[PDB]
């Protein structure tokens, strides 16, 4: 339980991650994943970027 | 007969109930209201022959 908000907060983003609407359905809690800042590096000659 | 606004759809999982493990015990108790006793004895006369 991240009371300190140490970890990137991903709740409350309109994502399809909610508990089931009916009580007869099993919740499959989402895998935790988050986005972070970084540097845009040009992928060689292609000019595409990561 | 199709369901209508008056049609009562009850979902028992929406209430609180007990979860009992193996070896579990639970007890219900109920008191009857006062009711007229059933008479176990009959009549030796016709009421119209009194």
């Amino acid at each position: 339980v991240d009371h300190e908000y140490k970890y990137p907060y991903v709740l409350g983003q309109g994502q399809d991650t909610l508990a089931p609407e009916l009580p007869i359905w099993v919740y499959f809690p989402p895998q935790y994943a988050y986005l972070t800042v970084g540097d845009v590096n040009t992928q060689g000659i292609s000019g595409d970027s990561k | 007969k199709l369901a209508s606004e008056e049609s009562a759809f009850y979902v028992l999982e929406h209430s609180s109930f007990q979860l009992l493990g193996t070896g579990g015990t639970a007890t219900m108790s109920y008191k009857f209201p006062p009711v007229p006793p059933e008479n176990l004895e009959g009549c030796s006369q016709h009421f119209y022959e009194m």
